[PDB]
């Protein structure tokens, strides 16, 4: 009947597991695990009718590049993540997945996706990314970003505390319907 | 009320998966 595949990508370890865990079912998951392909499917009802939302979950792993984007055809919206408090994967959306999802899919809308913002007044964390000199993205610096690379919207989620993650897939969803 | 979506309900049917990554696919799923 109807739906919408969205495809979720971004470096390793910042928590797009968890977002479709927590977003599909509630849970958190209790260990990590490296993805290599996973596929989850939910129903959400817009405007009352059901559509079924699929959701396909990829490594963030390099030794991954070739076997990801065969997952990619008929992709509807694409979830580029990074989490707030790893600049490293910031620097990888413009440097990595924005390249790679355009190349494959040149007419695909995508949402940047920012996420662990539960982390970004953690003072553990902040510490830790301080021994390097590093921050946080800040908003501003996101949705510039978003701008500049031509996402749809820049959205941001805790997995965790699941603040703001039902957000996150409602613009997903417009944003494969617009 | 027109662009609001509902909590996703679960167990739908997923989507095709191309047939050479179903063996790469699990546990998660
Ligand atoms: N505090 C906090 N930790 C999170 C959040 N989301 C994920 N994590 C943690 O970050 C780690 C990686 O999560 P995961 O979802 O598995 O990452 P991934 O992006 O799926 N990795 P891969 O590309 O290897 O499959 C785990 O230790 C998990 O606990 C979040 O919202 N808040
Ligand atoms: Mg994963
Ligand atoms: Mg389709």
């Amino acid at each position: 009947m109807q739906t919408i595949k969205c495809v979720v990508v971004g470096d390793v370890a910042v928590g797009k597991t968890c977002l479709l865990i927590s977003y599909t079912t509630n849970k958190f998951p209790s260990e990590y695990v490296p993805t290599v392909f996973d596929n989850y499917a939910v129903t959400v009802m817009i405007g009352g009718e059901p559509y079924t939302l699929g959701l396909f979950d990829t490594a963030g792993q390099e030794d991954y590049d070739r076997l990801r984007p065969l997952s990619y055809p008929q992709t509807d919206v694409f979830l580029v993540c990074f989490s707030v408090v790893s600049p490293s994967s910031f620097e990888n959306v413009k440097e990595k997945w924005v390249p790679e999802i355009t190349h494959h899919c040149p007419k695909t809308p995508f949402l940047l996706v920012g996420t662990q913002i539960d982390l970004r007044d953690d003072p553990s964390t902040i510490e830790k990314l301080a021994k390097n000199k590093q921050k946080p993205i800040t908003p501003e610096t996101a949705e510039k970003l978003a701008r500049d690379l031509k996402a749809v919207k820049y959205v941001e989620c805790s997995a965790l505390t699941q603040k703001g993650l039902k957000n996150v897939f409602d613009e997903a969803i417009l944003a494969a319907l617009e | 009320s027109n662009l609001v979506i509902s909590d996703p309900i679960p167990g739908a049917k997923p989507l095709p998966v191309p047939p050479e990554l179903a063996p790469f696919v699990g546990r998660m799923s």
